[PDB]
């Protein structure tokens, strides 16, 4: 009854948890359960992340504490959250999402803790800059693979659409534990509420800049100006009409005025509109 | 002093290193009055 | 579409970069560089760069952890 | 329990290293040269008194 291309679910206040987790206990690797519903055999649906304590252990089933983590979900159940233990994650800095041995040991005490719960993997010093990098996996047993069989049973061109990162086959990737593709559950309403965080305020977009700064950038944009034009000129001199070699003065200039002439409008317009409105 | 992690600077600090220098100006000669010295009084003087 | 991957695009030449020393190029889209960190790379270059500012011993900020050269 | 985890947290691999500078505070500071050949400054010292360290 294995399982084919599958898909993985997890909510954006779970990934958030897992980013901040991640972030904090760096460079040294930190781990905790994800809370979730395995819903059906297609997918799998973790809604929220707890962390655990560090310990000098390291990332272990030595490091699980049985006692903590039994009082947290007790006193989560209380106060809304039942789900159980779908799985755990683990943060590995420096390096690409991929097991390790420690970590293929941790997964199949929970994979005997369950019968699919899954292992996550998030480096949180190369998911930066708006670029994410998790990954979730789930051991493959030796049996199934020792009599010649495919990891799974792939049914719709869902999964293949993904590739895997060249970095973690060489740890084992395809070997003993293959990748699950990775989904984000988020809703309208999470969604929304998360725009807040960059959403403009009504008096920072009427604000105006500042005439003196806005002057010397456009001195600056002007020079570059005379600069490409000058180039410009060197460039229409070529047309010699030789072999076929937007360098030097063409995209420059293309997109300096762009930029100069937007900024001069928005500036200007908001100005005026600003000594309409006020008084 | 850099973050390990993001590499952003987050204090400036007391000019440079090496207790080397540190051993070699607290080391301790004891107290040696110019009297303790004698028949060097015209050297001593000149070193003042 | 595009004006986001040009976002993207100066998103990945951000500050945590680290410094090396341009040797010289291979093909339009890559080049040898000699990082501050001892070793050397074999390092595809960001289009954006202007070639001619290139030269071989030019100062050139390589990508934290892709070495990737912009 | 502070105790307990905090004596757990004491891992037995302890990278010797030697103390520099101990900087004065300001908004319990010590700049360490590593074994490994690197340096580093500790906003806190750690578990260890300030004055019994000698730079
Ligand atoms: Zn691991």
């Amino acid at each position: 009854a294995v399982d084919t291309a599958e898909q993985v679910y997890i909510s954006s206040l779970a990934l958030l948890k897992m980013l901040k987790h991640g972030r904090a206990g760096v460079p040294m690797e930190v781990m905790g359960l994800m809370l979730g519903e395995f819903v059906d055999d297609y997918t799998v649906r973790v809604i929220d992340v707890f962390a655990m304590p560090q310990s000098g252990t390291g990332v272990s089933v030595e490091a699980v504490d049985p006692v903590f983590q039994a009082k947290m979900l007790d006193m989560l159940k209380q106060t809304g959250r039942p789900e159980m233990v779908v799985g755990w994650y683990h943060s590995h800095p420096g390096f690409g999402c991929w097991l390790s041995g420690v970590d293929i040991n941790t997964q199949q005490s929970f994979e005997a803790l369950s019968e699919r719960a899954v292992a996550v993997v998030v480096d949180p010093i190369q998911s930066v800059k708006g670029k994410v990098v998790i990954d979730a996996f789930r051991l493959i047993n030796a049996n199934m693979m020792v009599l010649g069989h495919e990891p799974r049973q792939t049914t719709s061109n869902l999964g293949h659409l993904n590739k895997p990162s060249i970095q973690a086959l060489i740890h084992g990737l395809n070997r003993h534990y293959y990748s699950i593709t990775i989904n984000y559950r988020k809703n309208e309403l999470e969604q929304k509420m998360l725009l807040n965080l960059h959403k403009k305020s009504w008096m920072e977009g009427l604000t105006l800049q500042d005439y003196s700064e806005h002057c010397k950038h456009n001195e600056s944009v002007v020079k570059e100006m005379l600069e490409l034009a000058k180039n410009y000129n060197k460039a229409v001199e070529e047309e010699d009409k030789m072999t076929p070699e937007k360098q030097d003065p063409k995209r420059h200039l293309e997109e300096h005025v762009d930029v100069l002439m937007t900024s001069n409008i928005v500036q200007c317009l908001a100005a005026m509109l600003d000594t309409v409105v006020f008084k | 002093a850099l973050d390990m992690t993001t590499l952003t600077i987050m204090r400036y600090l007391p000019r440079e290193v090496d207790p080397l220098v540190y051993n070699m100006s607290h080391e301790d000669p004891g107290n040696v009055s110019y009297s303790e010295i004698g028949g060097l009084s015209e050297q001593i003087r000149e070193l003042r | 579409e595009f004006l986001h991957a040009q976002e993207e695009v100066k998103r990945i030449q951000s500050i945590p970069l680290v410094i090396g020393q341009f040797l010289e190029a291979v093909d339009q889209n890559t080049a040898i560089v000699g990082s501050t960190t001892g070793s050397n790379y074999y390092v595809r270059i960001l289009s954006t760069i202007d070639r001619e500012l290139l030269k071989p011993n030019a100062s050139v900020a390589l990508h934290k952890h892709s070495n990737a050269l912009v | 329990e502070n105790s307990e985890k905090i004596k757990v947290n004491k891992t037995l691999p302890y990278l010797v290293s030697n103390v520099i500078e101990l900087l004065d505070v300001d908004p319990k500071c010590a700049v360490i040269k590593t074994s490994t050949r690197q340096t580093y400054f500790l906003p806190v010292i750690g578990l260890v008194d300030a004055e019994k360290l000698k730079p």
